[PDB]
RNA sequence: AUCUGUUUGGUGGAACCUGAUUAGAGGAAACUCAAAGAGUGCUAUGGUAUGGUGACGGAGUGCGCUGGUCAAGAGUGUAAAAGCUUUUUGAACAGAGAGCAUUUCCGGCAGCAGAGAUUUCAGCUGUU
RNA sequence: UCGACGUACUUCAUAGGAUCAUUUCUAUAGGAAUCGUCACUCUUUGACUCUUCAAAAGAGCCACUGAAUCCAACUUGGUUGAUGAGUCCCAUAACCUUUGUACCCCAGAGUGAGAAA
């Protein structure tokens, strides 16, 4: 729409054709762009598992402070997220609530593990090369760009044998064996 | 109560109709000011009744003075006449809009039955017309207002300080830039005419050194072939027997070194000889006219040095206001590299450059100078000079 | 829109053409989507003069149109109803909105006004007389608008008195047009000679005004020629304004020599006495310069013109020879105050005018007059 | 020079720190296709919409309106005046198109002759 | 180890004015915006094609039918000149040297009250 007049903004002050309140923000627009994120529905997905934590958290709260059913059910759900990566401390209960996040959640997927261990330049990069069939995570190759790697399963993200990427780390410091591949 | 308007173009005189009033009381408003930079809104207000242009330029300064003035012309009073209705001159009067209160009075002579206004409501229509101009005509031929503003400002400048060709000096100062022009010009071409006739005749050019006599004897004897007793008489008439080179030329052209160039080659020898002989009488003529413009532009500077050397000093200045502006010394040095003025010998040229000061301002800021003054100053060097 | 409203102002006449019988319904929508055409074409940017001269030509072939079913079907000359009268109506209309919106085309003025005096009992001549007002008032300086609302009022009307008045506001626009001098002369002499005819008509059942205007033409004339020539200022070399007033004395004798012909055509009037006072006028000097001295070449046409002026309107039937005798001792007193070039062309041409005027058109065997001229012309 | 090693200019851009940005950063092409911002140009002109519904128009009469000249009246002023004001009246004159009525004629039809380029207008006689 | 006293030290307020927030009005009359679009210039953004840093993967095979590039061959032009190659900073010129000709050896934004006896 062009600009609108004085006299018109006037009259026409809740008119908005681009951003309305059910949006929220375009929050998951944005995440979805930060890690590349290729599922329209994989935000809302993942924001209803965090919606679950913090239903949990919020009810522990409301259980008395000595209790033990409390204190032992927050420990285990401290331990649980840590586990999978998306908590990144387990010393604070307030951060169920504060710190657990879809974007805690994305920043665990494949492309973005990838990233942080510079096997990729970029998150796009590294969903690319996951959807070649460069990437193994153990014995298996995985496709999937979604893929949730926990914090032990970080250590068996690699290259496959036979890839090209391989190769050209080998070629550029001199250090391919042919007999390997 | 503004019901017609009047406005003065340097094309012509325009009439207008105001069609609706503007709000006097809200008059500072800036919604009523902004409808005056609007054409859309402005075209609401007047409209174009009537345009009587000037049949020339002559009666556009005649109208531009009478309206400085604040002068009802003829052609004003036939336009306002033809417009205008009649109305009595006490019961109620026709208004019109005039942008000059001065001019007020004079209509209200020449027309009892129409009551002038120039306050601060008609200003505002008369700074509108201005602003919108030719778009508010209608296409009706207003020729381009922009340049004729150039033609009649210049006029009316002028007319006021009454500018004249007699204080015109530049003739002075084209005539010197042109004249050794002439001097280098007929120099050149006439080298070339010795050079491209050496060829044919090489002598002849060590016979007659003095080129303009060369010039018009190589025009005479165009084949050096070509000799007899009556041509040499004729050649002879030409200069004088005197320096003898009558005879030797006949003598030599018969046993000479000179090869023969083609006709058409001669034929550019006489043309560019003639053409030498063109400039030469040029040159003359034009040198005469100087002699006459210094006269009459500035007699006494002329009178005391020379038209030749007092047009060199108006040239270096750059203008004979110029001159007259500077100091004496800086007018000794004014003429200093060409040594113009030119230890006793150098007092006397710094006393002649003041002298040639005096005569100068003289000279400008008379309108019609006299070389009374000059006579006397340059007699008062003359005496300087005999007690040096 | 404006043009909503225009093609509103149809409705009326094409619901009348419809009850008539004179169009369909088919008809008369095929000719309002040509004028929503032409509506559009004028209310919009863009639009030209020649959009109006095509919108008017278009209503003018409906009018026809309608007129030709209106004897065809009806079989009447009028139907007394609003489409007699509102195709005319809306052509005028067309006209002013034409000329208010370029007012500088004097093409679409001549049109607006031919249309209006065609058609005159439809057309009051007051409304003549608004559109020359305002069509005036644009274009003061257009001596041919003058003339035309001159002649137009003293022909069709003939208000002398009024048609006077156009030529005295029109000449107080415009004093340095000559043509607008001659016209005004012509009208009065006009006026005279129709007068003096309608005195000559009564006795069976029972110019110096002129010469005014001529005088002052030559002054107000040769006073416009100066200031242009000269633009902004005068001319400070005595030569070159010398050279100036010679060009006046031309310019103002060719523009009198017009006058000496324009007097030829009027037989009621003294014309020999119409002549001799613009002779009279060129003896005057005038400007400082004398006709005998600085321009002999117009001096001898003046006495050219002198010599024959009591025979120059003399038919050869008529031929006097006392007038004869008349003109040819004018012509030896003219020789004993002019030089020989001067004699010898003058000589020359007398001989011709007599030999071509009279001579040539004599039987030298019946008329006595033939040697007595022939003895003339010999001796001349 | 198997001398010396600083400066100036180019190439290159480790570490730390600082700032900005982030579905990495760019480039080329156009009578390409879109979505927007700013400025400029254009008589861009109904303050209440053509002269006209035979509900009409034209011609003419009267009324009305306008201008100044003249005469008289009223007021003011004077010893008497002169002079000045007048929304007081009348006369003749010069007008505008700018209002109101007016059926007094015309705009149906035939004939006469005239002006202009078969068509347009003006006039005269008869007739509805 | 805690108290009381003494000493030393840290922290804490509050005002005046304006504007924006009500799909008119944030409370104030001291303020400023109500129009059915026709063109042209400039600017910002985004698509489409291609592409660099700068690579990686190919819905995969056969058949027919077009196109482009590079060699071979042939045909034209070619040492009486193919290809490549800054006219565009005047080689139609600038600068230096020599010679000849004509002038010059006081101050320069010149100074400003002496000179003569
Ligand atoms: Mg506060």
């Amino acid at each position: 729409v062009r600009k609108l007049k004085h006299h018109e903004q006037k009259l026409l002050k809740k008119v908005d054709f681009l951003e309305w309140k059910q949006d929220q923000g375009h929050r998951d627009t944005q995440v979805m762009r930060t890690y590349h994120i290729q599922n329209r529905e994989d935000y809302h997905k993942y924001n209803r598992i965090c919606g679950d934590i913090r239903r949990l958290a919020n009810k522990l709260s409301l259980l008395p402070p000595t209790d033990p059913f409390r204190r032992k059910h927050e420990q285990l759900l401290l331990d649980k997220l840590y586990a999978m990566g998306v908590l990144t401390t387990k010393s604070k209960i307030s951060d169920l609530e504060n710190k657990v996040t879809v974007s805690a959640i994305c920043r665990r997927r494949l492309p973005v593990i990838m990233h942080r261990l510079k096997m990729a330049e970029t998150i796009q990069d590294a969903v690319k090369f996951i959807e070649q069939g460069h990437v193994r995570v153990g014995p298996n190759l995985i496709n999937d760009p979604a893929y949730l790697v926990t914090r032990n399963m970080e250590d068996y993200v690699t290259w496959v044998d036979n890839s090209k990427i391989k190769k050209t780390l080998l070629r550029y410091r001199n250090q391919i064996d042919d007999f390997d591949f | 109560p503004i019901e017609y308007l009047l406005f003065e173009e340097p094309t012509g005189y325009a009439v207008f109709k105001v069609k609706l009033q503007q709000d006097d009381i809200g008059s500072r408003l800036k919604e009523v000011q902004e409808q005056i930079n609007d054409f859309g809104a402005f075209t609401k207000l007047i409209e174009l009744v009537s345009f009587a242009p000037f049949k020339g330029a002559a009666e556009a300064l005649e109208n531009a003075n009478d309206i400085s003035e604040g002068l009802v012309s003829e052609s004003l009073k036939a336009i306002l006449d033809l417009n205008l209705p009649k109305a009595s001159s006490k019961k109620k009067n026709i208004t019109l809009a005039i942008s000059d209160k001065n001019l007020g009075p004079s209509i209200k002579e020449e027309f009892p039955y129409v009551d002038c206004i120039s306050n601060e409501l008609a200003q505002d229509l008369i700074r509108g017309v201005r602003l919108h101009g030719e778009k508010l005509f209608k296409g009706l031929q207003s020729g381009d207002l922009e340049r004729a503003q150039l033609g009649l400002g210049h006029a009316y400048s002028r007319a006021k300080v009454k500018f004249s060709v007699q204080k015109n000096d530049n003739h002075i100062i084209q005539a010197i830039a042109l004249l050794d022009q002439l001097d280098k010009d007929i120099n050149t071409f006439a080298m070339r005419v010795k050079e491209w006739y050496g060829w044919h005749f090489p002598e002849l050019a060590k016979l007659v050194p003095d080129n303009y006599t060369f010039a018009k004897l190589v025009l005479f004897i165009k084949d050096k072939a070509s000799l007899n007793d009556d041509s040499l008489h004729d050649l002879a008439a030409l200069l004088n027997e005197d320096s003898g080179i009558a005879q030797r030329v006949i003598d030599n052209a018969r046993i000479s070194m000179g090869q023969d160039i083609s006709e058409t080659d001669m034929e550019n020898v006489c043309v560019f000889a003639q053409r030498v002989a063109s400039l030469a009488d040029y040159r003359r003529q034009l040198y005469d006219y100087l002699c006459e413009k210094m006269h009459t532009v500035a007699p006494n500077l002329s009178e005391l040095i020379g038209e030749v050397i007092g047009a060199r000093l108006i040239s270096h200045a750059g203008s004979l206001t110029n001159l007259s502006k500077q100091a004496a010394s800086t007018v000794q040095i004014l003429g200093a590299e060409k040594a113009l003025f030119r230890k006793n010998k150098g007092r006397i040229s710094r006393y002649l450059a003041n002298k040639c000061s005096m005569a100068s301002r003289i000279d400008n800021y008379s309108e019609e100078p006299s070389n009374v003054f000059g006579s006397v100053l340059k007699k008062q060097v003359e005496q300087r000079l005999e007690f040096y | 829109s404006k043009t909503r409203y225009y093609l509103e102002q149809c409705i009326p006449e094409m619901d009348d053409l419809v009850e008539k019988g004179l169009f369909t319904k088919n008809e008369v929508s095929l000719i309002m989507k040509k004028r929503t055409d032409f509506e559009h074409r004028l209310n919009s940017r863009g639009s030209s003069i020649n959009d109006y001269i095509k919108y008017i030509n278009y209503e003018s072939n409906v009018n026809k149109l309608r007129a030709k079913r209106c004897k065809r079907i009806l079989q009447v000359k009028k139907t007394n109803s609003l489409s007699d009268w509102s195709i005319q109506q809306r052509i005028g209309f067309i006209y002013q909105r034409g000329t208010n919106k370029f007012p500088q085309d004097l093409k679409f003025w001549a049109m607006y006004l031919n249309y209006m005096k065609a058609r005159g009992n439809q057309t009051s001549y007051k409304k003549i007389h608004n559109i020359y007002n305002q069509l005036l008032k644009l274009h003061p300086t257009n001596v041919d608008i003058w003339i035309s609302c001159a002649k137009y009022e003293y022909e069709v009307h003939a208000n002398f008195k009024s048609c006077r008045n156009i030529f005295q506001n029109g000449l107080r626009f415009n004093p340095d047009v000559p043509k607008l001098w001659y016209e005004y002369v012509k009208f009065e002499l006009n006026f005279i000679t129709k007068l003096i005819n309608r005195r000559k008509v009564m006795g069976l059942i029972n110019g110096d005004i002129a010469l005014t205007i001529f005088d002052v033409c030559m002054k107000t004339l040769g006073k416009h020629y100066i200031n242009k020539h000269k633009g902004y200022y005068a001319i400070s070399d005595s030569k070159m304004n010398i050279e100036l007033n010679k060009e006046t004395l031309n310019y103002l004798f060719s523009e009198s020599l017009r006058y000496i012909k324009l007097f030829d055509e009027f037989l009621d009037l003294e014309r020999d006495y119409l002549i001799n006072h613009v002779l009279q006028f060129w003896k005057n000097d005038m400007y400082d310069l004398s006709l005998r001295k600085d321009l002999p070449e117009l001096y001898l046409k003046t006495v050219m013109i002198d010599i024959t002026l009591n025979i120059r309107y003399m038919p050869v039937e008529k031929l006097d020879i006392d007038q004869l005798q008349l003109s040819v001792k004018k012509y030896f007193a003219y020789i004993s105050k002019l030089d020989s070039a001067s004699v010898k062309s003058l000589k020359n041409e007398y001989r011709s005018y007599l030999q071509d005027n009279y001579l040539k058109k004599m039987n030298a065997e019946d008329d006595p007059r033939y040697k007595i001229l022939d003895l003339i012309i010999s001796k001349l």
